[PDB]
């Protein structure tokens, strides 16, 4: 009945140090909608992080898009820490900038 | 093109106080532009693209007295449906709507579609003829039995042949500097070694729209599709839409294989090779 979320953390555009940007985190395929997506500097939890309005997709399974204005430098690790029902454990994606 | 209006409906019941939460939102092809949140201060329909901005006062009463309606709607089928299905009032349920219509190059109505599911699975919905229903389980055919002997196909269909195709045609008009426009995906290819045996090659596809796209791989012209990945076409943020494929080739071999991408912005499909 419960179906876990699958997660992307991109940007949205090509990844330049010094630019104003946007990290997105992108889940989607779960059910029920309840879910917590946080995005993370370091290991920290961003404070300012807005999300799309929910929808679905044709076999029901719901969607979100999470996003933040982020300027990427060499040093900073950011990710996408994921909990919802289905999840034991918080699931943390690691944003690779080649994905 | 072919054009689609959906409107998508999700109310989840909240057991110890109050109504459910409701979300509503609307979509022409794959951009938004209304939502509705019964945890939003307005309570009223709200923009979310700015060609739908033009409409004027009237536009958005009517919308906000139709979606709190289905708000509504909603509200008594989680009780008709906690009943049927004998569940306790502990447990939070969802239901879910989605219903619109398409049309084809021409803006000529060719499929509309309503249908409606509790917690997650498939509950009933109007077939392609809009004059029947199919229901999943009991509880669905003593709704299907309700819902014929009200003629609610009826109003169903008069809606979704007509009136959704002709707001269709206004929006598609209104917002055409954008909902006309196609996007070519803006494409490169990336590469990265494993070991010095096996090497990853990356198809990007960036900036598109629609979200339609179709990526594949060739290797000496002939489609491969083992040893590669795709991923799932998501929303870049801005309106438009990203996806990649990968292949895991031997190293040295690269010059092999070419990623073949389709799309409607896109007069013929693009090769690219490493
Ligand atoms: C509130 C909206 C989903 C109503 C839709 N415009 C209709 O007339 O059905
Ligand atoms: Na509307």
């Amino acid at each position: 009945i419960q179906r876990t979320p699958k997660i992307q953390v991109y940007s949205r555009h090509p990844a330049e140090n010094g630019k104003s940007n946007f990290l997105n985190c992108y889940v989607s395929g779960f059910h029920p909608s309840d879910i917590e997506v946080d995005l993370l500097k370091n290991g920290e939890r961003i404070e300012k992080v807005e999300h799309s309005d929910l929808s679905f997709s044709k076999d029901w399974s719901f969607y979100l898009l999470y996003y933040t204005e982020f300027t990427p430098t060499e040093k900073d690790e950011y990710a996408c820490r994921v909990n919802h029902v289905t999840l034991s454990q918080p699931k943390i994606v690691k944003w690779d900038r080649d994905m | 093109g072919s054009h689609s209006m959906r409107y998508f409906f999700t109310s989840v019941s909240r057991p110890g106080r109050g109504e459910p939460r409701f979300i509503a939102v609307g979509y022409v092809d794959d951009t938004q532009f209304v939502r509705f949140d019964s945890d939003a201060a307005s309570q009223r329909m709200e923009p979310r693209a700015p060609w739908i901005e033009q409409e004027g006062p009237e536009y958005w009463d009517g919308e906000t007295r139709k979606v709190k309606a289905h708000s509504q709607t909603h509200r008594v089928d989680l009780g008709t449906l906690r009943g049927c299905y004998n569940q306790s009032e502990a447990g939070s349920h969802t239901v879910q709507r989605m219903y619109g219509c398409d049309v084809g190059s021409d803006w000529r109505f060719l499929r509309g579609y309503h249908q409606y599911a509790y917690d997650g699975k498939d509950y009933i919905a109007l077939k392609e003829d809009l004059r029947s229903w199919t229901a999943a389980d009991m509880c669905a055919q003593t709704t299907k039995h309700k819902w014929e002997a009200a003629h609610v196909a009826e109003q169903l269909r008069a809606y979704l042949e007509g009136t959704c195709v002709e707001w269709l045609r206004r929006y598609l008009e209104n917002g055409k500097e954008t909902l006309q426009r196609t996007d070519a995906p803006k494409t490169h290819m990336t590469h990265h070694a494993v070991s010095d045996h096996e090497a990853t090659l990356r198809c990007w596809a960036l900036s598109f729209y629609p979200a339609e796209i179709t990526l594949t791989w060739q290797r000496d012209g002939e489609d491969q599709t083992q040893d590669t990945e795709l991923v799932e076409t998501r929303p870049a943020g801005d309106g438009t839409f990203q996806k990649w494929v990968a292949v895991v080739v031997p190293s040295g071999q690269e010059q092999r294989y070419t990623c073949h991408v389709q799309h409607e912005g896109l007069p013929k499909p693009l090769t690219l090779r490493w």
